[PDB]
């Protein structure tokens, strides 16, 4: 709406692009940089009591 | 022909029904703790940080693909709640 300047001088981050460098507000140190539990708060509470949370990646 | 048992194992043997007793109340823990693990993964699943990086990829994979790749391919500007209680992000900043 502004303008496609605009946007592309928005979009545009780097001046060379043969690094590919992803944005992220933090990097995952724990489990070898991964997630244990990829699921909400009250998922991960209930799933170790309570069965049909687990989807049988099998 | 008094078949009676030796003195040392008839004296020790005074002490066994604790140990039966013992043996029965740790039994059930065990087998209520292996239940309560079991029912909702229908297994015993390995401890998450027991694996290596790409078993735990592929292990965790899935449950992203459910939970955050669907959502964030199918959103919508009116789908998210007003009131703020959306999801919380995968890796929490
Ligand atoms: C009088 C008037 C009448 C009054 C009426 C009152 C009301 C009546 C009820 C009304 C409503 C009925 C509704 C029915 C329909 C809805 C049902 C529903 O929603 O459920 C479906 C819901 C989901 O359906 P589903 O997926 O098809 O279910 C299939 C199975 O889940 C699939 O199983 P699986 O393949 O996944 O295998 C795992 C499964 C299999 O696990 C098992 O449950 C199997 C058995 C495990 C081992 C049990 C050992 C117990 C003994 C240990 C040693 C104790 C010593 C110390 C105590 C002294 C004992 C003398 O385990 C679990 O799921 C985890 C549950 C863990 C249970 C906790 C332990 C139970 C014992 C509690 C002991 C308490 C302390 C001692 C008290 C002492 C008192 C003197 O199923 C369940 O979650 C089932 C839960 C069952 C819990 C256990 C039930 C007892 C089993 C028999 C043992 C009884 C012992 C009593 C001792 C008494 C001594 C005096
Ligand atoms: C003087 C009195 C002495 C009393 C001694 C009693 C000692 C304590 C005993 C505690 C253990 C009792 C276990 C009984 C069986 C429980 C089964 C069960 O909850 O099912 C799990 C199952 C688990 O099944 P699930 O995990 O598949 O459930 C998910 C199902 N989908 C996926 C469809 C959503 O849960 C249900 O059935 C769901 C409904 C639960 C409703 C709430 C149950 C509360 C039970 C309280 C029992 C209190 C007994 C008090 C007796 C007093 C006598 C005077």
């Amino acid at each position: 709406v502004h303008g496609e300047e605009y946007a592309q001088k928005m979009q545009k981050r780097f001046h060379q692009t043969d690094i590919w460098a992803p944005f992220r507000h933090r990097y995952a140190y724990m489990y070898n940089s991964s997630n244990k539990n990829v699921k909400d708060y009250k998922q991960v509470t209930l799933s170790r009591y309570i069965n049909g949370f687990d989807k049988f990646n099998v | 022909v008094n078949t009676a048992y030796p003195t040392p194992l008839k004296t020790i043997l005074k002490t066994t029904p604790a140990f039966v007793v013992y043996f029965v109340f740790g039994l059930g823990f065990s087998t209520v703790i292996y239940d309560v693990v079991y029912h909702p993964k229908d297994r015993i699943e390995r401890f998450y940080f027991r694996s290596s990086k790409f078993e735990r990829l592929s292990r965790k994979r899935d449950e992203k693909l459910r939970h955050y790749f669907k959502p964030a391919i199918e959103w919508q500007p009116w789908y998210n709640t007003s009131t703020n209680n959306n999801t919380r992000p995968l890796l929490r900043y």
